[PDB]
RNA sequence: UAAGGUGAUAUGAACCGUUAUAACCGGCGAUUUCCGAAUGGGGAAACCCAGUGUGUUUCGACACACUAUCAUUAACUGAAUCCAUAGGUUAAUGAGGCGAACCGGGGGAACUGAAACAUCUAAGUACCCCGAGGAAAAGAAAUCAACCGAGAUUCCCCCAGUAGCGGCGAGCGAACGGGGAGCAGCCCAGAGCCUGAAUCAGUGUGUGUGUUAGUGGAAGCGUCUGGAAAGGCGCGCGAUACAGGGUGACAGCCCCGUACACAAAAAUGCACAUGCUGUGAGCUCGAUGAGUAGGGCGGGACACGUGGUAUCCUGUCUGAAUAUGGGGGGACCAUCCUCCAAGGCUAAAUACUCCUGACUGACCGAUAGUGAACCAGUACCGUGAGGGAAAGGCGAAAAGAAC
RNA sequence: GCUCGCCGGAAGACCAAGGGUUCCUGUCCAACGUUAAUCGGGGCAGGGUGAGUCGACCCCUAAGGCGAGGCCGAAAGGCG
């Protein structure tokens, strides 16, 4: 399963319908990218992986999510 | 020229021997089902 | 089988456990394999006796 | 010396043949009976540790205990080992 | 409570043997006994090196039932009834057979 | 508790105890092979090859305990490098394999029901994957109601086979509410005074009560019949006690047993009282759930299939305020009323039964009841997973081959 | 024990796959042996089988499976 952390994202099952309403099953996916950040307390520059729109919710709290809610119940950097 | 199976002893372990099964999760079910049936022949290579 | 002393100077009771490996089981097993003395209880004198001693040798400190 | 005293589980039975008392009247080498493991690495010193008798040369062989015991329940039979040990000047081992 | 015991003589009141004197030798599984002087069984015995008395057959003891046996009174050759009570030691006669209840 | 015992086929020699260290029963502990999570390292399951330290040893080698992996907490050393981190290392705490059912999240048919088939149904079943607890799930309102108010959650009986949905076709079916079963409500987004608060989980002590030793506790004798009686006959005796099962044929009363009487080394479930460890009151002043609510569309889920479709979820683009602010009241607007999302935890009624200790059956009796009543999941067969028989039966006593 | 017959690049003798008490001796006939069973690849007991150098094994390992670090797949499972 793709590592999403701050977005809670998982794979999801859905459907497609025709003009005669015939059902074809489809799957949805998290789209991931790796980002570089500065937190100063680690001294090194840090690298994290999250799904799309993830940086737009980390940047809301500056470094608070990066030093806690991201890594503490997620993956190391 | 020949019929039925070959008698060779390494192919008597390399498909169904204890480690060759215990290293596979479905091969551990053979051990679980035979213990549940009460079967004394838990290994069949001899 | 029975003794009147309990966990004093255990270093000599542990040294009896060395003779138990060098002679006393060697002679007893060989004597019974030779059919000598014809006693079936004589080959039963080490069992339940030495367990009482090995139990106290699990606490030989403070002896 | 060398090994543990607990290793000396050997030589606890007389030899099965009436040859045991005539072997030294034919040659320099006597026969002994041993368990399923004959302690090949210790046995040349085990005679000194149990009898205070010393030997010049040692050899060990297996005597296969056969299998047939109960037709249908197929009861276990156990193998045994035989030793040939050379005596310089003695005869009682 | 026990009712027979090996501590003194008893009288059998049971199948094959009744009104007859003896004493317990040994107790068996689920409650049966062997008693001294019971009428015994013929028994061949297939040949063995053990001593087996002059002529053929051993004439060997047989176990008996324990539910119809009583303690022996000696004085008149009859059964005795007294009851037994004692704590922490070997049981003692309590002497209650005197018609004392209402 | 006590005079019995040393498993069985399995006899024969023999031995332990009858007074306290003989078995036996109740509790708590010791030691616990090699393989297996299996854990120095390797492997063909019970195999092979090593090191460190200690012991000694003309230095070979064995014992002794020790050496798997990963995370989390506290710290010592630390690669490019600097500071750091990865690796190395010690202590603490957790994970690792296997089981019966219930259960949480995720994947997921065809045949079938529509007397054919395509939306619908089959079905989120069968089956698989990751995993949790005595239950799980759910809960103390961003719910419904409607001027009258209800008010945590859950399961049973109703509302109802109604309101409604549906190639309006087959079929599907709400809740709100009534009866009944169960009955304590708080925390976090902080920290000050307060200071052990009312409480609770575990455990000890005390008591009360189950549960694991146990001992006492009613009454029938003879005679005939017969292989033997408890039958017959004589007539008796017991009851807070005639079920079940035995003793030579069918005794309430011969025996086991039943109603009834009595108690606490140690262990463990419950209740009140209460110490101990942890967690926690009260009061005041702060703080307040932001990529998701909304705005659209696609799809999925709700009884409800896009319809005259709100709610709830999520794939994508767009994207807030701070209380007359915001969600809701089943297209949409205006006016009113209602609740406070974007953060959690609860006991019990509810689901289920491998298993500890017991009691019964309009229960079967060998072609019946478990593959299976007997060393049957054995023989036998299969590359293997897997499949899988036929064989039950004396007597009062074994008295069974003396000879 | 003696003929006569047949194979003789095999129908001789080893290595290999594989088989495991069958080797040398007494004793027995409940079952086997396509006809008797006195015999034993049969039942029950005895006797003997000693390599560092030949086969395992082990040092070096091909093709190749598994796999620390490391990276995928709701998930069984992917790759190295």
């Amino acid at each position: 399963s793709r590592v999403c952390q701050v977005t809670g994202k998982r794979p999801v099952t859905g459907n497609n319908r025709s003009h005669a309403l015939n059902a074809t099953k489809r799957r949805f996916l998290p789209n991931l990218h790796s980002h570089r950040f500065w937190v100063e307390s680690e001294k090194r520059f840090v690298t994290l992986r999250v799904s799309a729109k993830g940086m737009r919710v980390i940047d809301k709290k500056g470094i608070d999510t990066v030093l806690a809610e991201l890594r503490a119940r997620g993956e190391k950097y | 020229m020949k019929r039925t199976f070959q008698p060779s002893v390494l192919k008597r372990n390399r498909s169904h021997g204890f480690r060759a099964r215990m290293a596979t999760k479905n091969g551990r079910q053979v051990l679980a089902r035979r213990r549940a049936k009460g079967r004394a022949r838990l290994t069949v290579s001899k | 089988m029975k003794a009147k002393e309990l966990r004093e100077k255990s270093v000599e009771e542990l040294n009896t456990e060395l003779l138990n490996l060098l002679r006393e089981q060697f002679n007893l097993r060989m004597q019974a394999a030779s059919g000598q003395l014809q006693q079936s209880h004589l080959l039963k004198q080490v069992r339940r006796d030495v367990a009482r001693v090995k139990t106290l040798l699990n606490e030989k400190a403070g002896a | 010396m060398i090994r543990e005293e607990r290793l000396l589980k050997v030589l606890r039975a007389p030899h099965v043949s009436e040859k045991a008392s005539t072997a030294m009247e034919k040659s320099n080498t006597i026969v002994l009976k041993v368990a399923k493991d004959a302690t090949k690495a210790e046995i040349k010193a085990a005679v000194q540790k149990l009898f205070e008798v010393e030997v010049e040369v040692v050899n060990t062989l297996v005597v296969k205990g056969k299998v047939k015991r109960h037709g249908q329940r197929i009861g276990r039979r156990s193998d045994w080992k035989k030793a040939y040990v050379t005596l310089k000047e003695g005869q009682n081992l | 409570a026990a009712k027979i015991r090996r501590d003194d003589e008893v009288i059998v009141l049971t199948g094959k043997d009744k009104g007859k004197r003896g004493k317990v030798k040994n107790v068996l599984s689920s409650g049966k006994v062997i008693v001294e002087g019971i009428n015994l069984v013929k028994k061949h015995q297939k040949p063995v090196p053990a001593l087996n008395q002059p002529g053929g057959i051993v004439e060997k003891e047989a176990a008996i039932q324990v539910s119809n046996v009583a303690i022996f009174n000696a004085a008149t050759g009859k059964a005795d009834r007294v009851g037994f009570r004692f704590e922490d030691g070997k049981k003692v006669r309590f002497f209650k057979s005197n018609s004392e209840t209402i």
